């Protein structure tokens, strides 16, 4: 199912028009709330005293219909940025009048054009309207992929069209939108209605709108091609853009008259439905991760906090993750116990942080298929999960598994371990203090003991996403620093965003750590080449870990463990967006800081522009030891 | 009260044109209220308009009338809000106004329309930034040009060159067209947006244009004279049928003005209380001038020659 609307600039009768639009298959209708030719004076007489009514009556539709079926449109004659002063004054009052009438109707959306570079006064009037009451109405800024002047026909003899490429000039429409929303202070109610043209611009121009709050895509009937049976279709390049937009789940809008007069008008809409049915269904991961797109979550701190029951259930609904663990345990048992010692050598396996025991079962299945004997310890400090482990141990595992309700840093093991297994990793690898926990458990690991995982590495990548910046921005709380939300990471299924560079390794830890002077503090400087123009809002974080030899877990996209639902990426924001030109290098600095009580991250951008140092002294975010 | 003629005429009178014998053609739009549509009217008695009960013929259109013009003596070409250009024709008895064709080719409101010299073709402009040349006989579009970058405000055909016509848009361009050239458009040179165009009737290379600021200018193809006639946008410019013709200018300041050859003011009428939309000179009495506006008034001015 595709949510689509019909754009019209001519509505004789609302009841008749809306009924025809609905019977064609549309969900909503874009129409003007005043007559687009009904120019109205506000200052000079006698035109200002024109008798009413000024427009249609609100009684012509039910309140439910205005709330869900109608999208308002600003009148075309309203030019708040006209160079003529009288035209500005009348446009300012008319824009307030039309906007206020839409809010009066409870309309869910209002369309406003971005058809030129200077919309400064248009932004001021809209910003004034946004701060005049408490409303949730959306404002769709109608902006084209290609400016009209850049797509006009080369039919003016003394004013030809330029043929040389203008890499930045071809991106002028994004600058129109960027400056407008920047003047409007990134208002959550201001979104983009991207208008698709007949000739798509170069991919970089289309990639500009990655991460932008696109809520609607406008497809003129003029761009639809014609097949053999006379039905409107799209070029393969247009189809490519439609599929990317279907992932953003934008609402499509059909504008223009019927240019395929033989076929009925619902032929355009049926083709959008056709393209939508012809795409791969949710592939396991996308079936699990749908609903969490761009949803900010506080990173779990399973050391400082005790995880709830259903949080462990989320961990356990990923068999691919634990079959990797089982395979890592399987290979390790064979490498430590030769065949002649299969019956005499019993390996001491210790699960450090067992939760409800998925690693314990994976260890048991590993020893079975490896045909080796193991003695199992299930260490877990969360006493609520220890209840799950001990009922398991009495009913199934038996004396082979020894449940230990203790912190692995304080537990006095009765013997040393051949293999320690742990799952203490977060989205940023070490952000749950897995190094600190395994360092404290290292003493009861044998001199030749194996730690699974053996090492892990965190990756960072600069991203562009005005929506995620706004989502972070909306996390201000009453009784703390007004900017604290920008100095803490978030676990989030990154969706509407643009990754500005290939991710690069940040922090790495090895276990066991034979080094005599163990220091988990880190300081890493990264330089990210950027081959586009964009606006930096934060850095995405991933991780890779080696369970054993070649068996790995990874959420790093280029090496993402195929079919693994566990772990969304992490997001480190920055207080202020940073403009980045093509060819410039984004240089970020990251510190892993710690004391006896807390561990935290600090980060700063040093190129092309310096940011403030974020989360200094962990004032806004720490990870409890 | 003719047959199939609406009992009530729309308030916003948009266009008024005389034909040879002196009958008055009227175009009206409903720019407010429940229904937004239009109508066409024929008044062989100009002093009876706008009263519907004393009209010669009338008919209703599905949408508003943004602009119209005669096509000969019985043809009526209409620019509809629906994106369609419509052609209506009077029957033999001139008591009905029947629709000839209704073709939806523009993607937005059709704002301006004009008939070329031969009377067999017409050019239209619309808010969809496009300009189309029409074959009135085949009821098809011959050419669709996209030279402008904003909405087209006005298109005016050359009086005697069937391939030449003017156009102005809110992209600040005034384009001289000639379909005989491989690139038919040619720009004529910072000022304010042009809003109205009028060829000179007795000079092939001379025309006048008004801007959004109230200035009427006199232009030749190659080397300017201008006068601030209005305090608001200049809506229309119509030359009189005299040997040395006068120039009637319209504006949203609710005022009519008549200018001589040097753009100097000779007459002034503030009889209208709303916008002044069209003006047409009587062919019978060359000194009489009729204007219409959104105040529903049809004023017959006596212009002192
Ligand atoms: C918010 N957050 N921070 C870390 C985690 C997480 C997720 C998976 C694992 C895991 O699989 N193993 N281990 C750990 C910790 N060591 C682990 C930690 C979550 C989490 C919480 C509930 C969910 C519910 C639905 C969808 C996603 C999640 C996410 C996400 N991603
Ligand atoms: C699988 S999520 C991490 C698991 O390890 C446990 N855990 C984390 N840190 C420690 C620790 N220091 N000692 C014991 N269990 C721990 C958590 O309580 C959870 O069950």
């Amino acid at each position: 199912r595709v949510s689509s609307g019909r754009d019209l600039n001519c509505v004789p009768e609302i009841a008749d028009t809306l009924g025809a639009v609905a019977k064609q298959g549309f969900d909503f209708l874009c129409m003007p709330v005043f007559h687009p030719r009904f120019k109205r004076e506000f200052i000079q007489e006698p035109a200002k005293n024109r008798p009413g009514p000024q427009t249609r009556s609100d009684l012509l539709l039910s309140g439910r219909d205005w709330n869900t079926l109608i999208v308002g449109k600003l009148s075309p004659w309203i030019r708040p940025d006209s160079k003529v002063e009288k035209i500005r004054r009348n446009s300012e009052a008319a824009m307030l009048q039309e906007l206020n009438f839409g809010a009066y109707l409870g309309l869910p959306a209002f369309l406003l054009p971005l058809n030129q570079e200077d919309n400064t006064n248009l932004a001021r009037v809209l910003t004034n309207h946004i701060h005049t009451g408490h409303h949730s109405s959306m404002f769709w800024m109608r902006v084209p992929l290609v400016a009209p002047e850049d797509l006009r026909d080369d039919i003016i003899e003394n004013a030809p069209t330029t043929h040389t490429e203008e890499y930045s000039g071809e991106e002028k429409t994004w600058m129109w939108w960027h400056n407008f929303r920047t003047l409007c202070d990134y208002s959550k109610r201001i979104a983009v209605a991207l208008e698709i043209g007949a000739d798509l611009p170069s991919n970089h121009v289309i990639d500009r709108w990655l991460g932008e709050p696109i809520k609607a895509a406008i497809l003129p009937t003029s761009i639809f091609l014609t097949n053999k049976k006379g039905f409107p279709v799209l070029s393969k390049m247009h189809q490519r853009l439609i599929f990317r937009l279907l992932k953003l789940e934008v609402q499509f809008i059909i504008t223009g008259t019927n240019h395929h007069s033989e076929k009925e008008f619902c032929s355009y809409l049926q083709y959008l439905e056709y393209l939508s049915q012809n795409r791969p269904p949710p592939n396991a991961y996308e079936l699990f991760a749908k609903g969490y797109e761009d949803y900010l979550q506080s990173p779990l701190q399973p050391l400082m906090d005790n995880l709830e029951s259903q949080t462990y259930e989320v961990f356990e609904k990923d068999p691919i993750k634990y079959s990797q663990y089982q395979q890592a345990i399987y290979k390790c048992l064979l490498d430590r116990v030769p065949e002649e010692e299969k019956d005499t050598n019993v390996q001491v396996l210790m699960v450090l942080g067992a939760g409800r025991g998925p690693l314990v079962n994976a260890s048991l299945r590993a020893a079975k298929q490896a045909d080796r004997r193991i003695k199992l310890y299930a260490v877990e400090k969360n006493p609520n999960a220890v209840v799950t482990l001990e009922n398991w141990q009495f009913e199934e595992w038996g004396s082979q598994v020894t449940v230990v309700s203790s912190d692995m840093r304080e537990w006095v093991a009765p013997e040393k371990a051949d293999i320690i297994v742990s799952e203490l990793l977060g989205s940023f690898a070490d952000n749950e203090l897995s190094p600190e926990c395994l360092d404290g458990a290292q003493h009861f690991l044998k001199d030749d003991g194996v730690s699974i995982p053996g090492e892990y590495t965190s990756f960072l990548a600069p991203i562009s996403s005005s929506k995620l910046y706004n989502e972070v921005r909306a996390c201000r709380e009453k009784d703390r620093d007004p900017e604290a939300q920008f100095e803490m990471p978030y676990v989030v299924r990154l969706h509407n965003f643009h990754q500005l560079s290939a991710p690069q390794p940040c922090f790495t830890f090895s276990h066991p750590n034979r080094d005599p002077m163990i220091d988990n503090n880190r300081y890493c400087t990264l330089e990210f080449p950027v081959e586009v123009n964009t606006v930096l809002h934060g850095f995405a974080g991933y991780f890779e870990t080696v369970l054993y030899q070649d068996i790995t877990l990874s959420i790093r996209p280029e090496t993402h463990s195929p079919g693994m639902f566990s772990w969304f990426p992490i997001l480190f924001p920055i207080k202020q967006p940073i403009t980045v030109r093509e060819g410039q290098t984004i240089c970020v600095r990251f510190w892993r800081c710690s004391n006896s009580k807390k561990v935290w991250y600090e980060w700063a951008v040093t190129a092309p522009v310096c940011s403030a140092i974020h989360n200094p002294t962990g004032r806004s975010y720490t990870i409890g030891l | 009260l003719p047959p199939n003629a609406p009992a009530c005429m729309e308030r916003q009178l948009e266009a008024a044109r005389y034909r040879s014998d002196g009958a008055l053609l009227l175009g009206a739009s409903s720019l407010s209220g429940r229904c937004w549509a239009g109508s066409l009217w024929l008044f062989k008695d100009p002093c009876a308009a706008p009263n519907e009960g004393f009209c010669s013929a009338g008919v209703q259109t599905e949408a508003g009338v943004a602009d119209l013009t005669w096509v000969g003596e019985r043809g009526i070409l209409v620019a509809s809000d629906s994106g369609a250009v419509e052609l209506w024709e009077l029957d033999e008895n001139e008591t009905l106004i029947v629709s000839k064709f209704c073709k939806y080719e523009h993607d937005d409101i059709v704002s301006t329309v004009s008939v070329l010299s031969s009377g067999t073709q017409a050019v239209s402009g619309s808010k969809d930034i496009c300009i189309k040349v029409w074959d009135l006989a085949q009821q098809v579009v011959l050419s669709s040009y996209r030279a402008h970058a904003a909405q087209v405000t006005c298109v005016a055909a050359s009086p005697h060159k069937d391939s030449v016509f003017l156009s102005c848009s809110e992209d600040n361009r005034i384009l001289l067209w000639d379909t005989r050239c491989p690139k038919p458009a040619s720009q004529i040179g910072p000022g304010y947006l042009p809003t109205s165009l009028a060829w000179h009737p007795q000079q092939s290379e001379v025309f006048v244009f008004g801007d959004e600021n109230g200035t009427v200018s006199l232009v030749d193809t190659k080397s300017v004279l201008s006068s601030a006639v209005h305090s608001q946008c200049v809506t229309g410019l119509v030359f009189s049928p005299h040997s040395v013709p006068f120039l009637a200018s319209l504006s949203e300041d609710c005022s009519l003005a008549v200018l001589d050859s040097s753009l100097s003011e000779l007459f002034r009428s503030q009889a209208h209380r709303d916008f002044v939309r069209d003006a047409t000179w009587s062919p019978l009495n060359h000194s009489l001038l009729t204007t219409v506006g959104w105040d529903h008034q049809v004023v017959h001015h006596v212009v002192p020659t």
